[PDB]
């Protein structure tokens, strides 16, 4: 399958902006999971100050990339096999829990062994690429 | 409460003259503002006898900055624009090794602290800088600047509890004990502004 | 406090004799010598009673030597010429071996 | 690649001088790096006395050599494969920060296999030697 | 030959001691030489004092160190070509003009690349060690 996880996560100039528009500065965490609905059963709160060690345990790896406000970080990471969804989640100053733009689940197939796959941050959102 | 017990009832937490019931003695007005900034300080940090305060803190907004940190009585804030939420910080605390600092971290260059100041008493050394303070949010309402170097900014906005939390322990710089009570000079004299003047140029520079 | 109560008026922490008003009666001043180490005693160590200071604490700079450590009442205090910082002893502890030692 | 971490440590009389002049000894740690930039961002006083467990998890093993003044200690190490950057820190009395003489990063390409590089120590300052 | 001078200066803590005995620090200067014979020829005023610029225009450069009693001062310096002969003078409170124990001569070929030869001073003579 997939042995090595490789991610490219680009982000414009208008990222995670304040009352005052300014652009701030955001921390991404990459998580390898066993389990993806106690993924997508956790808020914003209890998965990134939470102790659901459940999640927790489930959670093979973790590993938080910390990206500059028009800029680019690369993720070369040795993918664990049991890893079957690879969690993204981003700390925004105003994270939209209900319609739910600030997790994605990248499963086992979407990976690509020597391409990262692209993900954009813009706003507070967080979009994917093909 | 026994050498002039006739003299100053013990009134609220300030202290009153006026219960002497006698005529040709006043005293010094010297003594008696020194004597409330005492009392207020009594009623606002030493509740208990073991003369301990404790104070809700601050989440951080900045702007061009990331990763404002304190350590203050090995009570970390570490901040790196997640949700704002408030702190909870008990200003003496247990042994350690007691102090305060403010470490950031620039766009273009690692952590460098701002200051670090050891000691039981830090915490009040090192706020002392910037008291561009008066803010109209919440009901104690205060923010601090810190402006350290290189024109990076880290705001914090304080909200204390009982009256005006620990920003009280700045009256007392340059504070002595005056001299005499019951002294014939200063017959004729109005001075009642200076303990709304100095909050005054406090609560706006 | 009873026994004597006009002659010695306790002022501020030491204690002054010269409010008997009284005359033809005069003291030892080793007496009032040795009341007077005892209450300066009395308001540094002992403030609350459960007998207890603390003081604050010396890093080292040497010459020619190395690895000076000293112990009292498990709390430590290693060097080895780093960045010297003050550190903090509160003299009595709990339960414990309780001693000192220089090495 | 390189199976065997080995340096050579020089020193003259003349370092970690105190304000009398003295000559001092000093402590010199080595670390084996998965991450080099959290060694980057490290000051003085979080490296040596912080707990910054991000940066002491990307330390896979610490060994701490002790030097006298105008001495030398040779390095055996087993290398660790991980080991992408060999970090060298020093406590000086005077460490200077800003600057940032007191510290090297010593990659896996600088390396060699049979020959110990040669790190030499003198003032308040870490050279490298060709 | 040689590219880079390095010496390494060290002391006692009995060095140009006065009448009542009293510790002293005193002050060292390096020469780079073109003629060490004029460097043979002048007493202890006129080198430290004088104007004999056939002497100074024999000197190509000249560094000033300056040592605690009781410790040390690393020289790190980038060594001339012409430079024949390294001077080493000090001033003593009591330099012996006669015996002439207040300066050494060190010519190209006892120099090291990489190591500092060591120059003890005690007394108020200067000392040369292998």
């Amino acid at each position: 399958q997939i042995k090595t996880l490789h991610l490219d996560i680009r982000a414009r100039e208008a990222i995670n902006t304040s009352a005052a528009g300014i652009p701030l500065s955001v921390v991404v965490r990459i998580y390898q999971l066993k389990d993806n609905r106690s993924f997508d059963s956790a808020d914003y709160q209890a998965l990134f100050t939470g102790d659901n060690e459940i999640l927790a345990g489930d959670i093979i790896a973790q590993k938080d990339v910390w990206l500059q406000p028009g800029g680019s970080v690369a993720v070369d990471m040795p993918l664990d096999d049991a890893a079957k969804f690879t969690g993204v989640a981003a700390m925004f100053l105003e994270p939209d829990q209900k319609k739910n733009t600030w997790r994605v689940v990248l499963g086992r197939d979407e990976l690509e062994p020597d391409t990262p796959r692209l993900i954009e941050v813009s706003g507070n959102t967080l979009t994917l690429l093909p | 409460q026994n050498n002039l017990s006739g003299v100053l009832h013990r009134e609220g937490s300030r202290w009153v003259p006026d219960t002497i019931n006698t005529r040709g003695l006043t005293f010094n007005p010297a003594f008696l503002k020194a004597i409330n900034t005492l009392s207020e300080i009594a009623d606002v940090a030493f509740t208990t006898g073991n003369a301990g305060l404790h104070f809700e803190l601050r989440p951080g907004t900045a702007a061009g900055v990331m990763q404002t940190t304190l350590i203050t009585d090995n009570q970390k804030l570490i901040y790196v624009n997640q949700m704002p939420v408030w702190k909870r910080f008990t200003w003496p605390a247990d042994t350690e090794a007691p102090g305060a600092s403010l470490s950031w971290v620039s766009t273009q260059a690692g952590t460098r602290q701002y200051a670090d100041l050891p000691g039981s008493w830090g915490l009040i050394r090192l706020l002392e800088m910037a008291r561009r303070k008066a803010a109209p949010g919440v009901a104690s309402g205060w923010s601090l600047s810190w402006q350290a170097q290189d024109g990076r900014m880290l705001n914090y906005t304080l909200r204390t509890e009982a009256g005006e939390g620990p920003l009280v322990l700045l009256k007392l710089r340059n504070f002595v004990l005056p001299e005499t009570v019951f002294e014939l000079s200063g017959t004729s004299a109005f001075t009642g502004n200076d303990e709304d003047a100095g909050d005054t140029v406090e609560e706006t520079d």
